[PDB]
RNA sequence: AGAGGGAACCCACU
């Protein structure tokens, strides 16, 4: 369960799928901190691109 | 190079976006007697277009 | 010192004599860090629990921290500071008699109001800003109510019968300058009436209103694309370089002046006047950051009325007040009602402590009105009483320079640029609106491929 | 227009309430706006973020 | 290389506009540089500069 | 020789004298 | 510039009241007492005379262009 | 530039009919009267006079837009009674009321003046 | 299914206002009467100004506006006059217009007040309410103002200069018995002039079956018409409108049937 | 035609395409006269 | 040259029923350009319904919008079938409606839907004429005797289209009603239940007619379609706006004022807070202050004083909100959700509160003092920017200056963030423009 | 019988 918020180190330590999941988590956190909600499909599409 | 490089160059300012015909612009005012898909248009603009 | 300054005239005792007596001192910012300052000579220097007993200087009045445009706000400490900033911005756009010398000055753009009024609720700083000599705005009976939904968001419902009586009517002045010149040895420009057979390029406009010297006389009605100055340049038989009016002007020639420039050439300036009756879409503002356009105009028979037959000139929506927190607007309304009933001019200096909402309410209750300023209004259309009681009172509003007749624009086809063969830019050049990158992106998200093709290829220039 | 009375200003077709303080250049009224600048002849000490100098004093 | 906007056409729309234009200050910090510290209302502006009168936008 | 009760009159008389002498474009 | 002919609110004639209002103020009436003596009871009609600024006196100071 | 002339609020130009009657197909015994170049002054008084007829089931008026000048009046009556007859009776009734009020006001003026 | 029989009592009758009460009628009829008072009573006002000379400090359309707002005596010939759109006189005729003439030139040193008394008409029946004087413009020495003016017939729907009245006071149910308005604190409100309750109690008890009647009026004239004849003209105009509507409705019934 | 002099306020006959100078005025600014044709104004 | 034959093209003027594209800059999302139908009106302004001003992010304080006229049957059909306003009621960004009931209509809907509102016969007919989808049958009144009286819930049930079933809650709904008794027999009528297209109970507000997921508008769209939802919007606005002429709405001094008991309670709370801050200052100066876990002396001191001041502001705001009557227009505006909030009510009536610059209390711009009027090393609430006066009582000039300093930060942030956000949006779009 | 330019800078609107 130990994780960071640095994208590049998560990438170079764990891999491309893990950094995709981490990027999705960080984007969801920075969006939903304001109490706003966005659909999952847009975040998934951005992270996949 | 300056004719192509930045904003309002040939690419960004004349190809991706450009000034168009058959357009109009004026101040908006409320009208609660109109449906949500209806827009009030002044007679001079409707005569010009 | 106070009595000698009271007898200021016929005694030549003045501010210089006050400073030289050693009672008033100039302090800059650096020296201000080493002084102890007080709001009030006695309210901060009496005997109480000790805060500071080593005061070195005292403020004259704390309301001198405001500038020129912020000194016309009544009760500015009862408002939100962004709204004070917005009013300080919009006070420079308020229309009125800008100078007493306006009949001689041939300024390029000018706006003068028919009936300016000094505010009923004023600040003591206005006397030194000469606001009572050159006012910009009219006191209006303002009722804050939700009447027909045409004042929603920031909009304003106006009284048509008031407007027909001269309410917020104004004149727009524009000046055109034209200078004949000998630019070339064989190129001469002359002021003359153009004739069709002797002029190479003559537009479809009429030249009958001109005189023989090529200048239109004062007192002649002019309209769109008319000719006001006839200037022709010879062709090495003559090319016409006459100037025309702005589109949809529809004015009257006010003054025509002829003179010689520095080079010794003939110089002509023509001023054209146009009246501006307030319309739907004209922008109006309070002294508290409450701006908005005119949503609709109702006649006097349709506007709500009180028991005495008073109908408001202007109805504003109550939704503007709670989020913006401009309570100074309501206090100005209440003080204006008290001042108009009493017969005096209300005082709205910022930090007074001698005026309170309770005191103003107690003063209003003596004149036979409800102490909080509410009144029982009747429906204009049906005559039935309105269940809620409407807050109504006189409030100073201003007319701003932004009118809808200076902003309405439309184009089907017209002039194109020389280089890229796209439509021109601007209202005055009969230009087209821009379909920018964000609009292209929005149409991409729409999926309207042929609409996006027409806007970017067919509505604009096609080529083969 | 220096030192003239209101009657003299009106006879010269000038507004008595006009404050003055501007220039007439080619017939257009031009005003000079004051520009703020750092004061001279005084020692200031600052500190920059990524500069190689820990503390700098300038005059 | 020269500064711009030092001299401006005097605004004659109304008397308050004329007075405020005649009593205007300017900071030569560029509008493209985007920092909150020069634009903030400092404590030292008590009684020297109006705390309310400022343009809206990039300036 | 002190003005404890009436101060508004004295203050605005002083301010009126200042604006009568100096003006509003005095710095320019 | 000049006093309006009618009140903006109710249309009552106030154009003829201005000279008498100035005369009463010269005769040292209170402004409220002068407004009641002129017959103005609605505060709209009262503010029409109370807030008026007569600029035509300043405008007549300049010499006319014509003879 | 788009300001309509002020006489179009009350003047019929060529081509418009003052009143047009259309039946209502949703419910029986209902008609819609469309009155041109009129407003709340006639609409409210006609509606209030129509609400006094016990054989009138529905009566109301509306203005579709304040910028335009027309009224829609929808009248629904009981069977054996027609909305056109109800409208005619209401107008005659209001004319009689106004005539009575006019003559009584004239009598009151003559009583107050020199009496 | 028939009309009420309204009764009217008059309490005050001066040269400037009428105070009268109408009982046993509808709120809609009362509101129709009070809004015909404002916008459906024809008077005579200046609607055509042609200026030959204007050297004053006020411009031509400013002067024309101030002239059009001047009230005129229209007591008896307003019915004899015809609308310009409904009479055979092209441009203006004495049956479709009244001609005014103004000619003032300031030769004297102190300023001359151009008033409504300087307006001169051909017909003796129309006076600009001078049996003080409405100020039009002030003239310096050397200034001149000459013009012609024509007066038409119209009502307050077209323009507010044809409004024959000042503010019209209308009131029903002075003591809130029908509860058409709800006071959150009834003790805080001043009582009306027509209130019939004691000073102790704020409102009348609620009346469940009551309907509005006994409508109170105060019609103030601006001087164009007598306030006694404003009401008579209003009633005649409303009756004429209803009769015209009846004629058109009957013709439509016979046309479609 | 005839123009009005600057501070003389005097009519002077001026020929076209000639320098603008006032008769017994030292002043270089002259104004045009009011038109003789009639203009109709509407009080609304 | 006026002869016309088949195959010719006539460039006629734009008439009623034409389809146009209506756009407002900046164009942040795809509902900023929607298709409208043209209605020709007098005067020189564009007219639009108050519902569609929310996706356009527009207000009528001088805004301008652009009209685009499609020139072919191809693109006219495309705008008609893709970009019409009813087809963009529900956004794909957050699967919720983007247009809702706002302003006067919302504020009057809550009053119309209150339980004690009773309508009589003529008012019922007048309201029923403004229903486009009315079937011409007058419903049975809720009360038949002594006199026929209708209820606003009956008329709004007539407004509701189809057989929509929905359950929402009012904003003033107590949290203990559902747990305890009276769960389905509501005392305050704060539980909205719509069954079979009829409004059984509840008071409508933002939470049922707004732009939130699961709203009445959302369920109406998802169950009936865009045409019926458009008719629903128009009927709501027309009927409620015409009833607002009878009802009335306002704001005034009496809404912003309170009673003397509440005023003395607020003053006592402010006095107690200032005394507590003085005691904390004394503890700090006498070296009796024990730092909180994980902070220095300055941090724990600022945290303690900020906690005291925030608790004081919250307590005064709660007292002020309790002091409001049921006729208070501020409370009506807040409860409807149209405009305003409880902190706005608190700042109007009781205490404006502490002013902050860069998320921090007012800094010493002079040498160890905020202003020359204060004495050196003063950490009290008055010196560092706490405003103890409401807007009604008036901000005292030091409080005015500190409030201006506070508002300048918000103006600066609003001026600054736009360019960075626009650059980010452009980069994202140019990265993912062709993904399909 | 479709005239008829451009660059720079400043101010202002949402
Ligand atoms: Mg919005
Ligand atoms: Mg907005
Ligand atoms: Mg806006």
């Amino acid at each position: 369960r130990t994780t960071s918020n640095d994208i590049v180190e998560i990438f170079t330590v764990l891999g491309i799928e893990a950094v995709r999941k981490a990027l999705e988590r960080e984007l969801y956190h920075v969006i939903s901190f304001d109490g706003s909600y966005v659909n999952y499909r847009h975040l998934a599409l951005l992270c996949d691109t | 190079k300056q004719r192509l490089k930045g904003k309002e160059g040939r690419v960004r300012g004349n190809l991706m976006g450009k000034r168009v015909d058959f357009s109009a612009r004026t101040v908006i005012t409320p009208d609660p007697n109109l449906s949500i898909d209806q827009v009030g248009v002044p007679r001079s603009i409707a005569a010009n277009m | 010192h106070i009595d000698q300054l009271k007898e200021r005239e016929y005694n030549n005792y003045s501010w210089q004599d006050l400073v030289a007596s050693g009672v008033v001192e100039y302090i800059d910012t650096l020296e201000e860090e080493t002084v102890m300052l007080a709001m009030t000579p006695d309210d901060l220097q009496e005997k109480e629990v000790a805060y500071c007993s080593t005061y070195t200087h005292c403020e004259i009045h704390p309301s001198m921290i405001l500038g020129v445009c912020a000194s016309i706000i009544p009760f500015p400490d009862h408002n939100q500071s962004p709204r004070n900033t917005y009013q300080s911005a919009m006070g420079k756009q308020a229309m009125g008699v800008y100078i007493t010398n306006f009949h001689v000055r041939m300024d390029t753009l000018a706006h003068v109001l028919y009936y300016p009024q000094k505010p009923l609720v004023t600040t003591r700083s206005m006397e030194y800003l000469r606001f009572r000599e050159l006012p910009a705005g009219i006191n209006s009976i303002v009722a804050i109510a939700s009447y027909t939904g045409y004042n929603q968001e920031d909009s304003v419902i106006m009284n048509r019968s008031a407007v027909d009586r001269g309410f917020f009517r104004s004149v727009f002045y524009r000046s055109y300058k034209e200078q004949e010149s000998k630019k070339g040895f064989d190129q001469e420009e002359v002021f003359e009436k153009p004739t069709r057979e002797t002029c190479q390029g003559m537009r479809h406009a009429i030249y009958d209103k001109l005189d023989d010297d090529g200048l239109i006389a004062p007192g002649v009605r002019v309209s769109g694309d008319d000719v006001i100055i006839g200037k022709t340049v010879t062709l090495p038989t003559k090319r016409d370089c006459s100037t025309f009016l702005r589109t949809s002007e529809t004015g009257i020639v006010d003054q025509v002046m002829v003179t010689l420039n520095q080079e010794g050439y003939k110089f002509c300036k023509i001023r054209v006047r146009s009246v501006r009756i307030p319309q739907i879409g004209d922008k109006f503002a309070s002294r508290h950051g409450q701006k908005g356009t005119c949503g609709i105009q109702y006649r006097q028979e349709d506007m709500p009325f009180t028991c005495e037959g008073i109908t408001p000139d202007i109805i504003i929506n109550p939704h503007a007040i709670p989020s913006r927190m401009t309570i100074g607007h309501l206090i100005e309304c209440l003080q204006g009602k008290v001042s108009a009933n009493k017969g005096e001019i209300g005082d709205a200096t910022p930090f007074n402590d001698a005026v309170n909402v309770q005191k103003i309410s107690n003063l209003l209750s003596d004149y036979g009105y409800h102490l909080r300023g509410n009144e029982v209004l009747y429906n204009g259309f049906t005559g039935r009483k309105i269940t809620s009681q409407i807050f109504i009172g006189p409030t100073y509003y201003q007319r701003l320079k932004h009118m809808v007749d200076d902003k309405i624009h439309s184009r089907a086809r017209g002039p194109i640029q020389i280089l890229n063969r796209q439509p021109m830019e601007g209202r005055s050049r009969d230009g087209g609106l821009r379909f920018g990158e964000m609009e292209r992106d929005c149409q991409i998200a729409h999926g309207a491929a042929q609409f996006l093709r027409e806007r970017l290829f067919e509505a604009s220039d096609p080529y083969q | 227009l220096n030192g003239l009375t209101d009657r003299d200003l009106c006879e010269l077709n000038e507004c008595p309430l006009d404050p003055g303080g501007y220039f007439i250049i080619n017939g257009s009224e031009k005003v000079l706006i004051a520009q703020e600048k750092m004061a001279t002849n005084t020692v200031y000490v600052f500190a920059k973020k990524d500069s190689k100098y820990a503390y700098t004093g300038e005059c | 290389q020269a500064r711009a906007g030092v001299s401006q056409v005097l605004n004659r729309l109304t008397f308050a506009s004329t007075l405020s234009h005649l009593r205007r200050l300017n900071s030569p910090i560029g509008r493209d540089g985007k920092l909150a510290k020069p634009r903030q209302l400092h404590n030292t502006l008590w009684g020297m500069v109006c705390p309310a009168e400022t343009p809206e936008g990039h300036a | 020789e002190i003005t404890p009760d009436l101060w508004q009159e004295a203050c605005w008389i002083v301010i009126s004298s200042y604006f009568d002498e100096k003006g509003l474009v005095r710095q320019q | 510039m000049i006093i309006p002919v009618r009140c903006f609110t109710c249309g009552k004639i106030v154009g003829n009241k201005w000279e008498a209002y100035l005369g009463l103020l010269q005769a040292e009436y209170t402004e409220g007492d002068a407004l009641d003596a002129l017959g103005l009871k609605r505060y709209c009609c009262r503010r029409m005379l109370l807030a008026h600024v007569d600029l035509i006196e300043k405008l007549l100071n300049y010499a006319p262009l014509e003879k | 530039m788009n300001a309509p002339p002020a006489f179009e609020s009350f003047l019929l130009f060529e081509g418009e009919k003052k009143i047009t009657i259309n039946k209502d197909t949703k419910v029986p015994n209902a008609c819609l009267f469309t009155i041109n170049k009129e407003d709340h002054t006639l609409g409210n008084i006609i509606k209030s006079q129509l609400l006094k007829d016990p054989q009138v089931l529905f009566a109301g008026y509306k203005v579709p837009h304040p910028l335009e000048h027309k009224i829609i009046i929808r009248v629904q009556t009981t069977p054996d009674y027609s909305p056109q007859e109800a409208f005619t009776n209401a107008i005659t009734d209001l004319i009689s009321e106004l005539s009575l009020l006019e003559e009584r006001f004239r009598v009151a003026i003559k009583d107050k003046q020199e009496g | 299914p028939y009309a009420n029989q309204p009764t009217v009592r008059i309490t005050e009758l001066t040269d400037e206002n009428v105070k009268f009460i109408i009982e046993n009628t509808d709120l809609a009829v009362a509101n129709s009467i009070r809004r015909v008072f404002i916008a459906e009573v024809p008077i005579i006002a200046i609607d055509w100004v042609q200026i030959d000379a204007n050297s004053s400090v006020l411009h031509d359309e400013f002067i024309a506006h101030r002239l059009g707002l001047i009230p005129l005596t229209s007591d008896d010939i307003v019915d004899k006059l015809q609308y310009s759109r409904d009479c055979t006189c092209e441009e203006f005729c004495p049956e479709c217009s009244v001609e005014f003439t103004l000619d003032v030139r300031c030769n004297e040193d102190q300023t001359r007040h151009v008033t409504s008394r300087d307006l001169i008409s051909n017909s003796p029946r129309v006076i600009p309410v001078t049996s003080d004087d409405i100020l039009i413009v002030k003239l310096r020495k050397g200034q001149e103002l000459r013009l012609r003016a024509y007066a038409k017939k119209g009502f307050g729907k077209e323009h507010a200069k044809w409004n024959p009245t000042a503010g019209v006071a209308f009131e029903y149910d002075p003591d809130n018995a029908l509860r058409h308005t709800v006071y959150p604190k009834p003790e805080e409100w001043p009582k009306s002039e027509y209130s019939e309750l004691d000073e102790d109690e704020s409102q009348a008890p609620y009346d469940p079956n009551g309907k509005p009647e006994r409508f109170y009026y105060n019609v103030e004239s601006c001087g164009s018409l007598r306030p006694e004849t404003i009401v008579l003209s209003a009633l005649s105009g409303l009756k004429k409108k209803l009769s015209d509507l009846q004629t058109q409705l009957s013709h439509e019934i016979q046309s479609d049937v | 035609m005839i123009y009005i002099c600057g501070e003389c306020h005097t009519e002077n006959e001026i020929k076209s395409r000639d320098p603008i100078r006032c008769r017994e005025c030292g002043y270089r600014i002259m104004y045009k006269k009011r038109t003789k044709r009639l203009v109709v104004f509407d009080a609304r | 040259d006026l002869h016309l034959q088949t195959g010719y093209k006539v460039e006629r003027h734009m008439c009623d029923g034409d389809i146009v594209i209506f756009n407002r800059q900046p164009t942040l999302h795809k509902m900023s350009m929607m298709g409208h139908r043209v209605r020709i009106l007098p005067w020189s302004t564009f007219r639009l319904n108050l519902s569609v001003t929310t996706p356009y992010n527009a207000d009528f304080d001088g805004d301008e919008m652009n009209l685009h006229l499609p020139q072919s049957l191809e693109t006219r059909a495309e705008i008609q079938e893709l970009a019409m306003v009813p087809r963009m009621i529900v956004t794909p960004q957050s699967n919720r409606p983007v247009m809702g009931i706002v302003q006067d209509t919302l504020t009057a809907v809550r009053k119309f839907t209150k339980r004690d509102v009773f309508l009589e016969r003529g008012e019922v007919m007048n309201l029923l004429m403004f229903l486009s989808t009315w079937d011409g049958k007058v419903p049975q009144p809720a009360i038949l005797k002594p006199r026929p009286l209708w209820t606003g819930k009956q008329i709004f049930s007539l407004i509701i289209p189809g057989h929509i079933n929905c359950i929402r809650t009012h904003s003033t709904h107590p949290d203990d009603e559902d747990s305890g008794p009276y769960k389905h027999i509501s005392p305050g009528d704060t539980k909205v239940v719509v069954e079979n297209g009829e409004l059984i109970m509840g008071i409508l507000c933002k939470k049922s007619l707004g732009t939130s997921a699961g709203s009445l508008v959302h369920i109406s769209y998802l169950e009936m379609g865009h045409d019926i939802t458009r008719l629903f919007y128009s009927n709501i606005q027309t009927v409620i706006n015409n009833w607002l002429l009878i009802e009335g709405h306002t704001i005034g001094i009496g809404d912003s004022i309170a009673d003397s008991k509440t005023y003395q309670d607020i003053q006592n709370t402010i006095k107690k807070a200032k005394q507590d801050v003085i005691e904390v200052i004394e503890k700090a100066h006498n070296n009796e202050l024990e730092p909180t876990p994980g902070n220095t002396l300055r941090q724990t001191f600022e945290n303690q004083v900020n906690r005291i001041l925030n608790d004081a502001r919250d307590k005064t705001g709660s007292s002020a909100q309790k002091s409001l009557s049921e006729y208070n227009n501020f409370k009506s505006m807040v409860v409807s959700g149209a405009k305003g909030s409880k902190i706005n009510i608190s700042q109007v009536i009781a205490v404006v509160g502490q002013q902050n610059v860069e998320g921090k209390r007012i800094p010493f711009g002079f040498k160890h003092r905020t202003l020359p009027h204060f004495i050196k090393d003063d950490y009290g609430p008055e010196s560092r920017g706490f405003v103890e006066n409401s807007y009604l009582a008036g901000l005292t000039p030091t409080e005015f200056f500190f409030h201006a300093m506070g508002g300048r930060e918000g103006l600066i942030d609003t001026a600054v963030k736009t360019a960075e956000t626009g650059y980010i949006q452009r980069r994202l779009i140019k990265s993912m423009e062709s993904v399909m």
